């Protein structure tokens, strides 16, 4: 597992 | 032929090894994806030892190796063309690695899709949105893959396509694996990003097509990379399609406080986290610019 790091948006 | 695409994805890379590129390890990772296509390849091949000439017949299986020995040549040229220009990002020949990259990224995943555990489910590939389904079973029955010429007239008896520029640019958008063929696979893939079906080509005419926000082809840390020029500028925001998550769309965009932030709009359509965001204040300035577009 490799990721980038997406985040709950705004 | 297989054993030739193994020696070919070989060679890619151990040229993608070198410490010269500066080669960042964040998907698309071409050195994680040809592995994992070797792997995948390796559990196609075992589920049908014996019945090899099944496989060896599938019209998707064999459109698929030719694109993957045809995707690593280009690759392997185009480091032997490059030469030293492989190593200044920003250069086209370095840009072009990275659309291979992700290139790559879209080929295993569709391999994925079509042979999940090995065995080859293109003909009961379930599709995602029902009235997009409705239109492939219409056209093209259980077929897993089809030609692009013969994907655009059936596509445009339905959903007239403006112009042959705007046919190109349909292509360039839908055909992920960038083959001239278009599978369920890549259907279902870009029927979910541009639904509803009913308004599908004027969704993508303004997501994509008149929007300045709209990356065709580009990583997470592209778009890391382009905001940071508009760091000074919050609101400024980008999006794409999302490489890991296949079908669905990351926004990447710039906060008040400098951080550059990316997110997956979930249980919202595109448009309405796009509108909303722009009221919000979070999504202004499409690729930095002080105009943007209105999509309601």
């Amino acid at each position: 597992r490799n990721t980038n790091e997406y985040t709950e948006g705004p | 032929m297989v054993e030739k695409c193994w020696k070919l994805m070989d060679k890619v890379v151990r040229l993608c090894q070198n410490p010269k590129l500066a080669l960042k390890n964040s998907p698309p990772y071409i050195l994680d994806l040809l592995p994992d296509t070797y792997q995948h390849l390796r559990t196609i091949l075992s589920r049908y030892e014996g019945k090899m000439e099944t496989l060896g017949e599938n019209e998707y299986f064999r459109v698929f190796m030719e694109n993957l020995m045809k995707k690593t040549k280009q690759t392997i040229s185009l480091f032997k063309e490059g030469k030293e220009r492989m190593y200044e990002e920003n250069s086209q020949p370095r840009r072009n690695l990275t659309k291979l990259s992700l290139i790559f990224s879209h080929m295993l995943a569709e391999l994925k899709g079509i042979f999940p555990s090995g065995l080859f489910q293109g003909d009961t590939f379930r599709i995602t949105k029902a009235d997009a389904a409705e239109f492939w079973r219409k056209a093209f029955g259980e077929k897993t893959i089809v030609p692009w010429k013969s994907f655009r007239q059936a596509l445009h008896e339905v959903h007239p396509i403006s112009s042959g520029l705007e046919a190109m640019a349909l292509k360039s958008t839908i055909d992920l694996t960038c083959n001239d063929y278009i599978s369920v696979f890549e259907f279902d893939i870009f029927t979910r990003l541009f639904q509803p079906w009913s308004s599908l080509l004027r969704n993508w005419n303004s997501l994509a097509v008149t929007h300045p926000g709209y990356m065709a082809f580009l990583t997470y840390d592209e778009v890391k990379a382009r905001l940071q020029k508009f760091i000074h500028k919050p609101g400024s925001y980008i999006f794409r399609l999302s490489c890991t998550r296949l079908g669905q769309w990351a926004i990447g965009y710039v906060t008040a406080d400098g951080n550059i932030l990316q997110t997956i709009p979930h249980n919202k359509p595109l448009f309405q986290a796009l509108i909303d965001g722009f009221r919000e204040g979070f999504y202004l300035f499409p690729d930095g610019r002080n105009q943007n577009p209105d999509l309601t």
